[PDB]
Formats: structure tokens, C-alpha cells, sequence
């Protein structure tokens, strides 16, 4: 239920699939990373409650609650949360992804499969979008994926 | 079955180290989500 960034852990022996972030009650990751699968937190039970697979994203408890977006000039924050690695900030000025529908901030950062969901943050600390959706170019770059609200 | 355990704040670091490119690509999203290429 508390606020912050978390990993998304399965069970012979746990593995980290991916990370989410908790935000007014709501728990926020990629769909890739759950598939909308119930999560276990402490002795409670998240069940999902929004999700799309072109967006892929989904909420838990409750509808997307992040929409700060990026600026299109300053910097921003990675807030990694890589498997067996404490939670560390990586600072960067993102790319751009051009489609027919607009402009999306990218980040051109490579980080293990299980950092799926980890947010990308703003100068304010806001979460801008969700890591791990993107391209290749050998070098994998990121969309800053963010969901409606 | 799938489980969380807290991480972390969300917070922005002044001390966080700087790195990556900002590649500008044309890219297109397809219905399942996949992001490709476009030239």
C-alpha cells in the first residue's frame, strides 16, 4: 500500500520479473512484466484493474494515476531498480521516438530484463513514464511510456 | 505466484552519475505494443 518504487518478484527460487510503482493507492508496471496476474503484497492480495497491451501498461487497486510528462529539454532521472541491485538513479537527457501520432521521450539506457517498470522521474520527482518498452538501434533505447489519467 | 517488495522512495538524486545518448528515430507502434523501425 505504501508509496515507492517496487520489485516484482516470482516463484525454485524467486526471480525478479520486472518493477512498479505505488502512487495514491494504485500500483503501476508494464503489462509485459505481469500479464495482469494478481500480486501478492504482505498478506494482501492486488488485483488488477486496468490494462492495455499497445500501451503496455497496467494499475492495480484502482485507474492509472500518473500523468506528469516530459518537458522536451531538461534532463531526467532513471530510478532503476535492477535484479539484486539496490535502487539507483541514472541521470539523462532523453531522445525522442517520432511517430505518426507524435513525439515520445526515449531513454537510450540498457539495464537488465528484470528493471522492466522501474519510472523515469522529472526534476520535481514526478514519474514521467515507466522504463522498458522500446527498440533496438546493438543499443536498446527505452520509450518513457506513461499512461492516461 | 507474483509478489512485490518495496524498493525504494521515489526521489530525484543530485548526486545520481550521468549517462546515454538522445537519439531522434522514426519509429511506429503496432497493436501488440512492439515498437519498430521506420526509415
Amino acid at each position: 500500500t505504501t508509496d515507492g518504487v517496487y520489485r516484482v518478484m516470482t516463484r525454485l527460487g524467486s526471480t525478479q520479473v520486472g518493477v512498479g510503482v505505488m502512487q495514491e493507492g494504485v500500483f503501476h508496471t508494464m503489462w509485459h512484466v505481469t500479464k495482469g496476474a494478481a500480486l501478492r503484497s504482505g498478506e494482501g492480495r492486488l488485483d488488477p484493474y486496468w490494462g492495455d497491451v499497445k500501451q503496455d501498461l497496467v494499475s492495480y487497486c484502482g485507474p492509472w494515476k500518473l500523468d506528469a510528462a516530459w518537458d522536451g529539454l531538461s534532463e531526467v532521472q532513471l530510478l532503476a531498480v535492477p535484479p539484486g541491485e539496490r535502487a539507483k538513479n541514472i541521470q539523462t537527457l532523453p531522445g525522442i521516438f517520432k511517430t505518426k501520432d507524435g513525439d515520445i521521450g526515449a531513454v537510450a539506457l540498457d539495464y537488465p530484463a528484470g528493471t522492466s517498470g522501474s519510472p523515469i522521474l522529472d526534476k520535481s520527482g514526478r514519474v514521467i513514464g515507466l522504463y522498458g518498452n522500446g527498440v533496438v538501434i546493438g543499443s536498446y533505447v527505452s520509450a518513457i511510456t506513461q499512461g492516461k489519467r | 505466484d507474483m509478489y512485490i517488495e518495496r524498493a525504494g522512495d521515489i526521489t530525484w538524486e543530485k548526486d545520481a552519475e550521468v549517462t546515454g545518448n538522445s537519439p531522434r528515430l522514426d519509429v511506429a507502434l503496432d497493436e501488440s505494443g512492439d515498437f519498430s523501425l521506420v526509415e
